[PDB]
RNA sequence: AACUAAUCCUAGCCCUAGCCCUACACAAAUAUAAUUAUACUAUUAUAUAAAUCAAAACAUUUAUCCACUAAAAGUAUUGGAGAAAGAAAUUCGUAAGGAGCUAUAGAACUAGUACCGCAAGGGAAAGAUGAAAGACUAAUUAAAAGUAAGAACAAGCAAAG
């Protein structure tokens, strides 16, 4: 919709329905459009705060709202709020991180702790990789847990789950027969009648 | 800043493409063709013989001249008769 | 050397580059240049605008 | 009067004036005497003599006709042999 | 008497009088549909 | 035919232009109705001996109506065209 | 005062007005107002035997998905018919008339499942 | 906004785009090349100049065609360009009287005409003007072939033109069968109007009929890809063996 | 088949299964796939209505670029 | 020492310039009482635009409405020769922006929706926190009329000296 503001809560949660009612007509946010190729910030990448309350402190990206050009760092640019407040109890005070725009942070050289600018460039194999503008070097994509939280390697086979080998098994035989014709032959159904002529129009 | 190069009228003869339907019609008449010759002379490419009227065109001009513009003798002859009638 | 008249440097509507006139004249001039390339509703409004102005400038006003 | 014509956007001459009055370049207007061809059999000889003459117009009438005619009818015309050649100018008038 | 109740609803009467098939019967009715499509109406007829 | 002339003159249009008309240019007067005009005659050469109007090979003139209905169509006579007269004149010569 | 915006359905209108909700017809109405169902017009669900089936609704996360390659007519032809023609071409036992030998169907008429126009539902 | 082209040029662009363009060149020229029909209901100016009586000066004169309404019924007859003159008249022929609506109608007649090339007799609604034109053309068949599309002013006549032209173009033996001598005479008599067979077919057809004719000619069922791949495979294998 | 309705639009017509040919079916010969001349005026208006809408959108995008360049 | 309220900036819009078009939207359904899977009864625009209005009425008539720029020219002509209308011949020509609008403005438009009429059809109103609401939604203002805080006290266009 033309009037929809992206915030910090993951879309579709109770918070995002409360913030953005259908009748909301808040002033649009103006965001410098950034090409998919241009963007170089990914979850798990260590970055340094160029300016702000925690300027000069390095942190780890834990969330990226590309709709707002936001990068959220753990334990930095952090203000305070009460979580779990109830009528009976005040709640628990916690420190909540605030979003940072990309230009307010920079990526870090993998070997040395410095805010080295990077450029996108291909490799011998052809895979796209970020390369530092100075001290040209390959910064690997940081492995991060998936948002759904499912861990592949530790996942254990259970009922209603196919085995890995069974899924990999291939039995398709290329043949000029439809599914409607393979099933009957396999299942042994026999039909000798044929449909009468139909005048399509 | 440096200003753009000064505006200039396009030089040399100009021939539009007759195919284009938006090209102005007056820019395609034979009269417009002669203008090209006068402005740029030979470089226009107009066949110089075409400038003069064609034999069928020549008959058109000659036919009109006799109809409306009489000879010197005829004018004098008629004037004498009119004076005689008035006299 | 008078190659180009300065009026030729004006950027604007085709029907009023290097020209000025009152609204009735402006209305008729817009029709002449782009009368055949105008939308039906726009052309209808222009025709009515001309007829209103004609009766005003030619039949009304303080001075005769 | 058409102060602004649709096709051209100009003032239009009234042709009822062009067919009745003559303008001399100075600004005078000439006219005939109404009825100079009517019922001549009952008019006196002196009466008829007055009618045959060409008469001038007043300042108001001249001002009116200048509003009903366009500048083309107020120009200089160099006609050879014009019988109104001498009358287009005012001479020895102090005013 | 007391006016105001002229509308005596009947679905057969309604659909015959201002229905889709009724409108398309005549070109004058089809031009009623054509204008309504131009304006953007939710319902072109009954 | 009905031949009509307008009552109101149409301003000249030019060379590559069309004379845009107006509602006053649709008032007509009757120039002439061609049907009432005196009729010509039809010249046709007989291809077969006609009844009481000549023998075959003789050019004849008929009152329009007679020729069209019977002589022209029933094959008794043929059009007196240039080629038709030429051909028949050859038969006439070779006698 | 009639609601123009609500959908026209059989619940509305007088008793005489009726229409379907989209249910496919399965019979014929004969004379004297008698319904005669036709067995052939009644769909029959061909259900397979699932004994010994090794596939379940969900798949293991560990299993790696492959590259998506939408099947194309050329790809199927190369897999199925090209090898037969290629081998036959070397042997020289190939002619234009007998394309049906490799599986070509000159016309879909006579097929139980016509490819076009389709005479079989999903 | 503004359209890129003037409205009156839209028709030309319509002919220039799509299947319309693919129509044969000669047919397309026929539609646009509309020549003003020969005067019927007005007397054209003999000269291009006249002497105005009032001022006695040479003034240009032009011929303004009278608008005539052609009812669709005329398309099924043979009127010699005639039509309905829908206009106004001044009562008593003075412009100071009332303006009264007037419609002038042609004295239609129904007659029977025989076409030599077709060897068939047609019954057609025909005006006395057409009868004179046929006589001046020395035959019904000559009249149809000579008269251009516009002057003819009839769709029925144009069909006759195509039929006669196609008959002559193909030298069809169906004309007077078992009498070759008779057939040759007719063809020779009208030999001047012979034109190529392909061109004759596209004579008198309207844009829709021409569009339908083209669509039918170009209609083809899609080629099975099976065959297409086979042709490519065979060519590649044959070239490799070469 | 691609066909035109009576409202002067090009519409893709899906065919149906019938037990008789089209020329013998009296329900098919009530459907109309042609337009009379009176639809000519409305055809042009849709062209202009869409042309107006398209023009406004292009202008709007131009402004949004101006705001972005002013911002950055 | 405040209630009612007020403040606000971008949603879109406007006029040009450039540019013919090739935005014709899975599957299913719809001309039957549209959006109902199959046979019945089959399917097809229009003869001349009028009038208002002007002529201080009205009756002939009345620019636009109903074919390139500039010049010839408001000229020749036309006209109850009144109001008014109005040529041509012939010359001349290579053709993305805003001293626009900013929520009673700009489009009617957040929408041809709600609502109103049997129908054709007519037709709205409004929104406003911050970098972050995964920081308990901000601010900002003796500020409109209206009230309250605080009813009134012989005598009068309510004020002026
Ligand atoms: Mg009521
Ligand atoms: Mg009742
Ligand atoms: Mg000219
Ligand atoms: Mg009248
Ligand atoms: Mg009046
Ligand atoms: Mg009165
Ligand atoms: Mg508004
Ligand atoms: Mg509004
Ligand atoms: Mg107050
Ligand atoms: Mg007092």
């Amino acid at each position: 919709s033309p009037f929809y503001r992206y915030g910090m809560s993951r879309p579709g949660s109770i918070a995002d329905k409360r913030k953005n009612p259908p009748w909301s007509r808040r002033r649009p946010v103006v965001v410098e459009p950034i090409s998919d190729e241009d963007w170089h910030l990914f979850c798990g990448d260590m970055v340094e705060i160029l300016e702000g309350k925690d300027a000069g402190k390095q942190g780890k990206v834990v969330q990226v709202v590309r709709q707002r050009n936001w990068v959220v760092l753990e334990g930095l640019n952090t203000h305070y709020r009460y979580i779990g407040r109830t009528k009976d109890h005040r709640g628990t005070m916690i420190a909540s991180e605030a979003p940072l725009l990309h230009h307010q942070v920079k990526l870090v050289d993998p070997v040395d702790r410095k805010p080295t600018e990077i450029q996108w460039r291909f490799t011998e194999a052809g895979e796209r990789v970020r390369v530092s503008t100075r001290s040209g070097r390959i910064i690997p994509k940081p492995e991060f847990p998936r948002a759904d939280g499912i861990v592949p390697e530790t996942w254990t086979d259970g009922p209603k789950d196919t085995s890995v080998e069974d899924a990999l098994e291939r039995t398709y035989v290329p043949r000029l027969k439809t599914l409607e014709e393979d099933v009957m032959e396999a299942m042994g159904i026999q039909e000798t009648r044929r449909f009468k002529k139909v005048y399509w129009y | 800043y440096r200003a753009p190069p000064p505006p200039r009228r396009r030089p040399g003869p100009h021939s539009p493409d007759p195919e284009n339907l938006l090209t102005p019609r007056w820019q395609l008449t034979p009269r417009y063709v002669a203008k090209q010759f006068g402005r740029h002379g030979a470089i226009s490419g107009v066949p110089p013989a075409s400038l003069w009227p064609t034999p069928e065109q020549l008959r058109e001009l000659e036919a009109e001249e006799q109809e409306w513009y009489p000879s010197l003798a005829t004018m004098q002859e008629s004037l004498r008769l009119q004076q005689q009638a008035l006299e | 050397n008078f190659e180009k008249h300065p009026k030729e440097l004006i950027k604007g509507p085709v029907w009023l580059r290097g020209w000025r006139g009152n609204e009735l004249q402006r209305c008729v001039r817009k029709k002449k240049f782009v009368g055949n390339r105008m939308f039906i509703e726009d052309l209808h409004n222009l025709n009515k605008r001309i007829s209103y102005l004609y009766k005003h400038f030619n039949r009304h006003g303080k001075y005769r | 009067l058409t102060y602004c014509s649709t096709r051209k956007g100009k003032r239009k001459t009234v042709k009822s004036v062009v067919h009745r009055f003559l303008r001399l370049h100075s600004g005078l207007w000439l006219r005939r005497k109404a009825g100079y061809k009517k019922k001549l059999w009952k008019k006196s000889t002196a009466r008829k003599k007055r009618l045959r003459e060409f008469v001038f117009c007043s300042k108001t009438q001249s001002k009116l006709l200048d509003k009903m005619t366009t500048s083309f009818w107020k120009r200089r015309n160099w006609y050879a042999g014009d019988p109104y050649q001498m009358y287009h100018d005012r001479t020895n008038l102090r005013v | 008497r007391a006016r105001g109740n002229e509308y005596q609803p009947s679905n057969i009467k309604r659909k015959h009088k201002h229905g889709w098939v009724r409108r398309l019967s005549t070109p004058a009715g089809v031009q009623v549909i054509l204008r309504r499509m131009l304006k953007g109406r939710k319902s072109l007829s009954h | 035919t009905v031949i009509v002339e307008r009552w109101w003159k149409v301003p000249l249009a030019g060379e590559g232009r069309k004379p845009h008309l107006h509602r006053r240019h649709r008032v007509y007067k009757l120039v002439e109705d061609t049907k009432h005009r005196p009729k010509d005659n039809l010249e046709l050469i007989l291809t077969q001996s006609v009844d009481e109007i000549g023998v075959r090979g003789d050019l004849v003139s008929v009152k329009k109506s007679v020729g069209r209905n019977k002589l022209l169509s029933q094959g008794l006579a043929v059009y007196a065209s240039p080629e038709n007269r030429k051909l028949f004149e050859e038969e006439k010569s070779l006698r | 005062g009639a609601d123009r915006m609500s959908k026209w359905t059989s619940k509305r209108g007088p008793r005489t007005f009726t229409k379907s909700r989209g249910a496919k017809k399965t019979g014929i109405y004969t004379s004297d107002r008698k319904f005669v169902q036709i067995k052939e017009m009644v769909p029959e669900f061909v259900v397979p035997d699932l004994t010994g089936f090794k596939l379940k609704p969900y798949v293991n996360y560990r299993a790696p998905a492959g590259i998506d390659t939408p099947l194309t007519a050329k790809a199927l032809f190369q897999e199925t018919v090209a090898p037969a023609i290629e081998k036959d071409f070397k042997e020289g036992t190939f002619d234009a008339n007998n394309l049906e030998k490799y599986g070509f169907e000159p016309t879909q008429e006579g097929k139980l499942f016509q490819l076009y126009p389709k005479n079989f539902p999903r | 906004p503004l359209h890129r082209y003037p409205v009156h040029l839209w028709q030309k662009l319509r002919l220039r785009q799509g299947i319309c363009a693919r129509l044969p060149a000669h047919f397309l020229r026929s539609l646009e090349e509309e020549r003003t029909p020969t005067p019927v209901h007005y007397k054209p100016h003999g000269t291009k100049f006249k002497i105005n009586p009032k001022n006695g000066q040479r003034e240009r004169v032009e011929d303004v065609p009278i608008p005539v309404h052609y009812p669709p019924e005329s398309q099924q007859g043979l009127w010699g360009g005639e039509g309905l003159i829908l206009g106004y008249r001044y009562a008593n022929n003075d412009k100071l009287s009332k303006r009264v609506k007037k419609v002038w109608k042609p004295q239609l007649f129904t007659r029977e005409l025989y076409s030599e090339i077709l060897d068939k007799k047609f019954t057609v609604t025909v005006t006395m003007r057409t009868l004179d034109l046929i006589d001046e053309a020395y035959g019904f068949d000559f009249y149809i072939l000579k008269t251009p599309k516009e002057d003819l002013g009839s769709k029925f006549g144009m069909d006759l033109k195509r039929g006669m032209l196609l008959r002559l173009a193909r030298q069809d033996p169906h004309l007077h069968p078992e009498n070759p001598e008779r057939r040759a005479a007719i063809y020779d008599k009208y030999r001047s109007f012979v034109i190529p067979e392909a061109e004759a077919e596209w004579v008198g057809l309207t844009l829709e009929e021409a569009l339908e004719k083209q669509r039918l000619l170009e209609e083809k069922d899609p080629v099975p890809l099976f065959k297409v791949y086979v042709e490519e495979l065979v060519q590649r294998l044959q070239e490799q063996v070469l | 088949a691609w066909r035109r309705d009576i409202f002067g639009r090009i519409v893709w017509h899906k065919f149906k299964q019938w037990p008789i040919p089209w020329y013998l079916n009296k329900r098919y010969n009530r459907r109309r796939f042609f337009a009379m001349p009176y639809v000519d005026r409305f055809i042009r208006l849709r062209i202009e209505k869409h042309a107006r809408i398209e023009a406004r959108k292009r202008s709007l995008q131009k402004k949004k670029e101006k705001i972005l360049h002013a911002k950055f």
